[PDB]
């Protein structure tokens, strides 16, 4: 239940969302003992994709244009590359592992309607990536919840960054 | 290490940083001066790279097909071509000379047909991942030579422990959806199409609650399945939205042909759920009734209420069905032999012979609004069970187990009656 | 459906199987089952009342219904003539009025001289509970 006029509004929340299910899919690299390892990407056309989660009334189209002209133009951005990669290096006693996830931004369009969001479609595209690094014995258990994100979620902190969508 | 597993597929993420035997996974080892610094780097100048697999079978498991259970299990983009890249780099101090070697890696995937108590097909998928580096003091060249012999092929894993499993619809099993969310009733009708093969419901809910389903006739058993992470991402109100996601999480319900059940589960707004009706076998038409049910049914809360009509006037009966899981529930809805004298009694054990349970026994009445559970015994201990009841003849009671220890892949329980 | 499915009934005491729920010089009492249509009983789930009512086969625009004086009674429709049952066994329910006397609920009741009926006229009194041997009655077919 939100407080704006009745419409449609173009939203950004943050950059650095993570998908379910998705840490993990890009490999890991495991390191031992004082050693340094480096992990990071690229983006060709691959990283390059974004994903949409439209709604009848929102199309794939209507998504893309009406953030594109609010916001951070990514079809054109994304054409040409840009890196990232991160340095963790082991402690001495043991070893450890890290593994690479995509992070993205979080652009969604919302139908308002008596100060509360009827229906909402959903854009991820693409930013950069992050890594979890993890220190462990072999045998030692680790948590589930590190290799696993089971909801969708920001690991900076959300926003609200909206525009109304206009007549 | 009994694993219950409400059968059928599912795909295991068994580890990283796996190698294989012999070396034959190793980039190389590079020898570091004392002093200086040195990496061994994967750059992806050229993209592709090969994994590795092996199946059970070739015409089910096929690598093609065990790649789309990894796409419905993790939306697995790429299999064979990264751009993703690693390097590793050490100095050796300034006393000594340091030495680096470099391992290419996988994470190792397992897929799983686990039909019944058995993993009846199984491929391993080895996915090309992103490294392993030991660093070690630089060996003495003048250390002896030991004559050794080579491993037998396998693997090692140099990754932390992990197992981590995903149910995956069946791609076998068609999927039938229900654009509009269930609010407090529905009625659903087996299309023509599923042409009496087993399929999927994907469904969703308006208001989150309890819920009854259960088909025409309480038959045949079906199971319900939360999907993972649904419900963040799209939505539009009173209907569903396909979320895109096939990687599937089991509640509860039998896998059991003609057993007669219902499913009395929580469901939540913010969630969509996959039924699974199997193969109907009869040519009459069937239907999936959802009932929120606000009354004292809630009890019963994800749980599948079992159905034993046919009880002998006297004697041993028991009921085999799949164990849930420590901590999880089966229900059983009985009714006792005899006309309903109202004074008339007949005397009954419940014992269960492999798995420990705390049972919850409830008269029922019915209402034109719906069950009504008054409570007759709480805190019951089944395994062996020496102790009975005197319950009325002809009247109808619903037994709810929870699973204290799981001992055994099927919960047995047994009506003894005497008079 | 499933439960009290629209049709025609006998209506019993538990007291005796035997026995049916017939209309006699404008009472209604157990008697000797007489295979005819006048101790047959047309039951009809009223969705607008949640609800049900009960028709005489033999008579069908007369129901069974209640008079300011105990009884049950065969009368033209009226809002007493609505029934809300409680089944509590197979085929055994505790009928009870759907609009309530003062604050309590009342309900088909049967004397019992012991465990007997013969003469008996049915009659509406206060239930409590589902443990009342007279309040319960049992409807077949």
């Amino acid at each position: 239940t939100i407080d704006l006029a009745d419409g449609n509004y173009v939203v950004s929340r943050g950059d650095g969302w993570i998908l379910s299910r998705q840490n993990q899919i890009l490999g890991g690299s495991v390191i031992s003992n004082g050693s340094t390892g480096i992990v990071g990407d690229l983006r060709v056309n691959d990283n390059a994709i974004p994903y949409y989660y439209p709604t009848p009334s929102f199309n794939e189209e209507y998504i893309k244009n009406n953030i594109q002209t609010v916001f951070a133009n990514f079809t054109e951005a994304n054409q040409i590359p840009i890196g990232f990669e991160f340095s963790k290096t082991a402690p001495s006693n043991k070893n450890l592992y890290m593994y690479l996830q995509y992070t993205y931004i979080r652009y969604e369009i919302i139908k308002v309607l008596q100060h509360e969001i009827i229906e909402r479609a959903v854009l991820y595209v693409p930013s950069l990536g992050y890594v979890k690094s993890i220190e462990f014995n072999p045998g030692e258990k680790i948590n589930k919840d590190f290799y696993f994100l089971t909801n969708d979620k920001c690991i900076l902190n959300e926003q609200f960054l909206y525009k109304k969508i206009l007549e | 290490r009994v694993l219950p597993y409400s059968n059928g597929l599912y795909v295991i993420n068994k580890g990283d940083g796996y190698i294989r035997t012999n070396d034959k996974d190793l980039i190389g080892t590079l020898l570091i001066e004392a002093g200086s610094s040195g990496s061994i780097i994967q750059p992806r100048l050229r993209n592709t790279t090969r994994p590795l697999f092996t199946t059970s079978n070739d015409a089910k498991f096929s690598q093609q097909y065990t790649e789309e259970r990894l796409k419905d299990a993790f939306n697995v983009q790429l299999f064979n071509t990264s751009t993703s890249l690693f390097k590793f780099v050490e100095e050796a101090p300034s006393n000594k000379n340091i030495c680096i070697k470099a391992y290419n890696t996988y994470e190792k995937y397992e897929l799983i047909d686990y039909q019944n108590g058995s993993i009846v097909n199984k491929a391993e998928y080895y996915l090309p991942s992103l490294g392993y580096c030991e660093v070690t003091n630089a060996p003495s060249p003048e250390s002896e030579v030991v004559k050794t012999q080579v491993a037998e092929d396998g693997f090692i894993q140099n990754g932390p422990e992990e197992e981590i499993v995903v149910g995956v619809i069946d791609p076998s099993e068609n999927i039938q959806e229900i654009n509009t969310a269930i609010s407090d009733n529905y009625t659903y009708n087996i299309p023509g199409i599923v042409n009496n093969n087993p399929f999927y419901i994907l469904f969703t809910v308006n208001t989150t609650g309890i819920y009854k389903i259960n088909a025409q006739n309480n038959l045949p058993s079906l199971k319900i399945y939360e999907a993972i992470g649904s419900g963040n991402r799209n939505f539009q109100s009173g209907n569903l939205c396909d979320d895109d996601i096939k990687a599937i999480n089991y509640i509860t319900g039998f896998d059991s042909p003609n057993a007669k059940s219902y499913l009395v589960v929580l469901l939540n707004k913010d969630k969509n759920y996959y039924i699974r009706v199997p193969q109907t076998s009869s040519n009459i038409e069937n239907q999936i009734k959802f009932k929120r049910e606000e009354g004292d049914l809630r009890n019963l809360m994800n749980s599948s209420v079992n159905i034993i009509d046919n009880l002998n006037s006297t004697g041993a009966h028991y009921y085999t069905r799949q164990s849930p899981d420590v901590h999880d529930y089966i229900s059983y809805e009985f009714t006792i032999p005899g006309n309903f004298n109202n004074k008339d009694t007949s005397n009954i054990r419940l014992y269960t012979s492999y798995n420990q349970g705390i049972g919850t026994l409830f008269r029922v009445t019915e209402t034109i609004d719906g069950y009504n559970l008054i409570n007759i015994q709480q805190n019951l201990n089944l395994l062996n069970s020496t102790k009975s009841i005197r319950l009325l003849n002809g009247a109808i009671y619903i037994l709810k187990v929870e699973v204290t220890e799981l001992n055994n892949y099927n919960i047995k329980l047994h009506i003894d009656i005497t008079n | 459906r499933t439960f009290l499915p629209n049709g025609n009934y006998n209506i019993k005491s538990i007291f005796s199987g035997s026995l049916y729920l017939s209309p006699v010089s404008g009472s209604l009492t157990f008697s000797n089952e007489s295979s005819a249509n006048n101790q047959k009983w047309n039951v009809e789930y009223m969705a607008e009342n949640r609800c049900f009512k009960i028709s005489n086969v033999a008579e069908p625009n007369k129901y069974l219904s209640y008079d300011n004086f105990g009884f049950i009674s065969l009368d033209s429709l009226s809002n007493r003539c609505y029934w809300f049952p409680i089944k509590i066994a197979v085929n055994t329910y505790i009928m009870l009025s759907l609009n309530k006397v003062n604050e309590l609920d009342y309900a088909w009741d049967i004397y019992d001289t012991n465990e007997n009926i013969l003469s008996q006229p049915l009659l509406l009194l206060p239930n409590f509970d589902i443990y009342n041997s007279n309040q319960m009655f049992k409807l077949e077919k």
